[PDB]
């Protein structure tokens, strides 16, 4: 009932096989201790991973189809401060989901980047505008013409 | 093969793109624009892109290498028997002495011993051709008075010829060391005056094997099929189809299946559900004919090519269907499982890439059959239970490697190039746990043939560009199982083999010739030759060269990179391995 | 006609359900009053016809010479007499009987190879060379493919020639020998048919010869649209619409898709597209005139006469969509048929024919019978569908057209083209509907036309064998469902008309649609899963067993 993780890293982490059920990845493993390779995220990342899986391995899931209980699902607010993190690293941690095919963890921490998106100023995407090509710069002297009497 | 297509697209154009007043090529910074010499001109609008070292000439040549792998590892390697009809001599009859030698050869001992190892061990592949085996054990009693007859009875007939596909399917997946102690190795070696040191895999097994299956022809060629259609052709076609035939010989079974879509077709039966004012008996033969028809719908599709004009499947397992769904999920989830494989291949040949809406789809019915297989009962010595088991668990990794290889191709989603070298050696590594005794012939099925023929083309043609440690650690083990292979394939075997050689060169080919720019259209002999062998094997293809024969005695008419290309091109000729 | 409320309230010409401006009046079960008990006015003359096109298609096309009835467990193999009945055969057709044969299609039946081979004189190149090859015995494909498909010529250059040449070139008394049946005969009585069948089978044995489906090619389809001439689509329609489904599988694997000749390609191909083109309408009319449940795969994908072949051919394709259908075709659909009989009419008037050039006369007659089947049909079709006045004028009209068609075509090399299978089933379609309407819409002119056809038909050799007699017996039972007709009182519910004639016409196709269910002829393929399936009381029992309708399986 336990299977090894060995990432990029190695990091051998007999977790239980129960943990392995959300990882459908794993989970099909599971038909093929019980090693198997994760050669980019590190093990850290795979660590939070496992917290999670010990958090709620034993809560319930949605359909994963839905709209109500995928679009409007609440977050996990303990798993906001457990993802209270890099930035950089809550990238890995969603690549993570995806290479291992955890969907819930990664709805989960996908809201939350959805939360640090979303409310950013004005202010500063007036300013962070144009960083990427996106836009003609005539385009650009007529967006700020458009504004003109207050921008 | 050879475009710029280099990475990270930009949203607007520059000035000197406007300038241009073509196309915009809209690279970092163009094609065009680096052509005209002012490739900074157009870098200067903003995010001055990235290295100019991603290999922009990869995805291109990824495309060109879908071109490849539809033409080449299904049709150019199995689908072109080039044959003749003039260097070929005739046979008028020729089994009344070669098919009789196997009404010789036959022993009671030797059918029924056959007949009871293939019970348990294939007792789904029947069970979803025919169903009971008992009536066919009946069937091998009756065919002993049934044997050297008088009144030959064209239903009797198919009789007789339904358990010489059963023979052909029961050479198909016997060892070799209980073929010899049940049969004898010698006589078919004395009549034929070949070599007597020729252990069945060395070659006459799947010779055996394909003499059931002339047996069986003989007499199907007898019941005057064509004249009297029935539901058995269909059955016993489904047997033989199990078989290594279909890839040995495309053409000769494409005509076959033709008979069988016919035959089926003549009856006008589609639906499959036993409705109130319905006969019992037609109740049971619905539920029959359903597994029976979309085991024929797979039969259609792995022969599917350009020498295959006719085609059965008119439905869509996602999103003009005709009756999709109002079917219980038995054995048409084999069906299913193959449809969604089929649904991926109308964007092999075809470069328009299909929305990744579609694929994500895909990737969620993926998890359906890997948990129905679960789904169902589990006994650990019944050997047709771990089989069935086993091939449906390689069906379903067999689609999802070859699905997160179009990801990576089509679109390169995240990680899906270590999704590849994931499911390749989950892949392998079932094979290694089937390199056992009760389990060498899951290894024998020729989904591991088409699907090694997948692996061993990309792995290889990976490690050419990329020389890559997880791809080199993978190519280890695919030189060692390409070796490890069974035999009850050969001839294609050892034509995988050339091919794995071939690559092999193909990526010394690429280390000996540096990739000549010319603004952004690159050259290569790896391009080139790839670009004639498939249009050779497209020619051979155009049958016209088989239709100036039909049209009477008539006979037509029709630099560096000209040289190393055409040394290639007879050097590691793809003319070994087109037959 | 007008219904009750109709003539009652006298509201406008409605046949509505009731009406459209009764109903809404508080009548709707008092406006339908418009057509046991009995009735015996013409209120089954729009209420019955259709049921007619029922009969049309699965009874006369499908029951009469279509639908083939076998014995599986019965019947023996192809291992007693494997090449017995080819040998036997090669060894006595010489070369005056091969070429002497050869010479009718050379100058009697030019349409037919140029739709399918080009040139004969090219094909006397093989047969010429066939006596330095049927000397040969280690043959290649190839050559097994030219034996096959020049003794497929040696089977059509049978059944066309009269039996006059036919006692001099094949002689009677040695042939019997090998079958076992009487010397006594001369060859139209059912046995120039029956050797036509032996060099056919010959043929097929050398296609098993070559067996084909290895490497087909286009001698397989060149043969079999030379095969499919005579009337042995008929004789054989499970092993006719199997070859045919082999000549789709092979000709479309040659990649056949341009008609047109185009500048960028290999002038083998350039013209080899208009020179298989012609295979293809050639391949299109035995896709069309084999129209059957037993032929489910079709081949629809849509010089100066062989494409004019299949455009009115493809005139037909606008005529035999609707047999089975209970739809009307429209009366713009039906002038579009007419509209293109105005194109294909006179361009069949402007054929040229030379009664010595009898290749001319054949290339007019194949085209010539065809836009006139097309008219007749088309007014037919107007007359059982709308029941349209002045069609029986027609149908009267264009039936003595095709009696034009045919009586002066008996005479001396013209009686071929009263060989063919195209007037098998047209005056199979005449003598069924002029009986049916004799049946019912009693005239005097419809049945002085059944005279005139029944004179025909006795006119009508007996080179079409066995399918000839069953033909016979459509033009007396029939007429004897007119005697079924005159002898019981049309009865009904007061709207539904029931009858012996009534009953009779359902259970005559039904149980040969019964017959045309191969469903347990799939559990006989499942072995062991045995497959088991007043006037209007007792003569319904009388005639359906008197008149056994089943007597048309042989
Ligand atoms: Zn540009
Ligand atoms: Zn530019
Ligand atoms: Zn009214």
């Amino acid at each position: 009932s336990n299977v090894v993780l060995v990432s990029g890293e190695g990091e051998r982490f007999t977790v239980d096989k129960k943990i392995a059920e959300r990882s459908l990845l794993l989970k099909n493993y599971l038909n093929d201790e019980i090693v198997m390779p994760v050669p980019n995220v590190r093990s850290s990342v795979l660590q939070k991973v496992i917290e999670w899986a010990e958090h709620h391995r034993d809560s319930n899931f949605p359909d994963e189809d839905d709209d109500d209980s995928r679009k409007s699902a609440p977050v996990d607010s303990w798993d906001r401060e457990f993802l209270k993190v890099d930035q950089e690293m809550l990238y890995e941690i969603i690549l993570a989901a995806n290479y291992l095919n955890i969907k819930p963890l990664l709805d989960a921490g996908c809201k939350v980047v959805a939360e640090m998106i979303r409310g950013r100023s004005p202010e500063e995407i007036r300013r962070t505008f144009n960083i990427v090509n996106d836009f003609t710069p005539e385009e650009e002297a007529a967006i700020r013409r458009e504004n003109e009497w207050a921008e | 093969m050879f475009n710029r297509t280099t990475q990270l697209k930009s949203k607007h154009p520059c000035s000197v793109c406007t300038r241009r007043k073509v196309k915009c090529d809209r690279m970092i910074p163009c094609g065009n624009c680096r052509k005209r010499g002012q490739d900074s001109e157009c870098m200067k609008s903003t995010k001055l892109i990235t290295a100019s070292s991603s290999k922009e000439y990869l995805p291109d040549l990824l495309l060109f290498w879908q071109n490849y792998e539809y033409w080449i590892t299904n049709i150019g390697l199995y689908k072109t028997k080039q044959r003749d009809l003039t260097r070929t001599p005739a046979n008028l009859d020729t089994d009344t002495e070669e098919c009789m030698f196997w009404m010789n050869y036959l022993q009671k001992d030797q059918s029924f011993q056959l007949m009871n190892f293939a019970m348990e061990n294939l007792g789904a592949l029947y069970f979803g051709s025919i169903g009971d085996i008992s009536e066919l054990y009946l069937r091998v009693e009756q065919y002993w008075d049934r044997r050297a007859d008088k009144n030959h009875s064209v239903d009797g007939k198919y009789w007789d010829a339904l358990i010489w596909s059963v023979f052909t399917m029961c050479i198909y997946y016997m060892p070799v060391e209980k073929l010899a102690e049940i049969f004898s190795v010698y006589p078919l070696h004395e009549y034929l005056g070949s070599n007597k040191r020729l252990n069945w895999e060395d070659g006459m097994q799947l010779v055996m094997c394909q003499n059931f299956a002339r047996c069986s022809l003989f007499q199907l060629k007898q019941c005057d099929f064509m004249a009297h259609p029935d539901i058995r052709l269909v059955q016993a076609y489904l047997i033989l189809a199990t078989t290594t035939f279909p890839y040995d010989e495309p053409l000769l079974a494409n005509s076959l299946l033709t008979q069988c879509i016919h035959t089926f077709k003549n009856f006008h039966v589609d639906d499959f559900r036993p409705l109130l004012n319905d006969d019992p008996v037609e109740s049971i033969a619905k539920v029959t004919l359903g597994r029976i028809f979309y085991r024929l719908c797979g039969c259609d599709y792995l022969q599917s090519g350009p020498r295959k004009p006719i085609a059965l499947h008119t439905e869509v397992s996602s999103l003009n269907v005709d009756v999709y769904r109002e079917e219980n999920s038995t054995e048409v989830l084999y069906w299913k499982i193959i449809s969604l494989d089929r649904d991926l291949d109308q964007y092999l040949n075809k470069s328009s890439k299909p929305p990744l809406k579609t694929l994500d789809a895909i990737r969620r019915e993926l998890d359906i059959f890997q948990y129905k297989v679960d789904s169902l009962e589990e006994d650990f010595r019944s050997n047709n239970s771990r089989f069935q088991k086993f091939i449906a668990l390689f069906q379903i990794s067999t689609v999802s490697w070859k699905l997160f290889k179009m990801y990576l191709i089509y679109y390169d989603t995240a990680d899906s190039l270590l999704k590849v070298i994931h499911y390749s050696k989950v892949i392998i590594s079932l094979i290694v746990n089937n390199f056992h005794a009760k389990s060498e012939f899951f290894n024998r099925h020729p989904m591991v043939m088409q699907t090694i023929t997948r692996v061993v083309s990309f792995i290889s043609f990976y490690q050419i560009f990329v020389e890559s440690a997880a791809v080199k650690q993978l190519l280890v083990d695919l030189t060692e199982l390409t070796a490890n292979l069974p035999t009850i394939f050969g001839s294609k075997l050892d034509k995988l083999v050339y091919l794995t050689e071939r690559l092999s060169k193909l990526k010394l080919l690429w280390d000996k010739v540096q990739l000549l720019d010319s603004g952004d259209s690159f050259y290569h002999p790896v391009f080139k030759i790839l670009q004639n062998d498939i249009k050779i094997i497209e020619l051979k293809n155009d049958e016209m060269f088989s239709l100036i024969k039909g049209l009477g005695s008539l006979v037509p008419l029709n630099s560096d990179f000209r040289t190393i290309v055409e040394e290639f091109q007879s050097e590691y000729n793809i003319s070994d391995i087109l037959s």
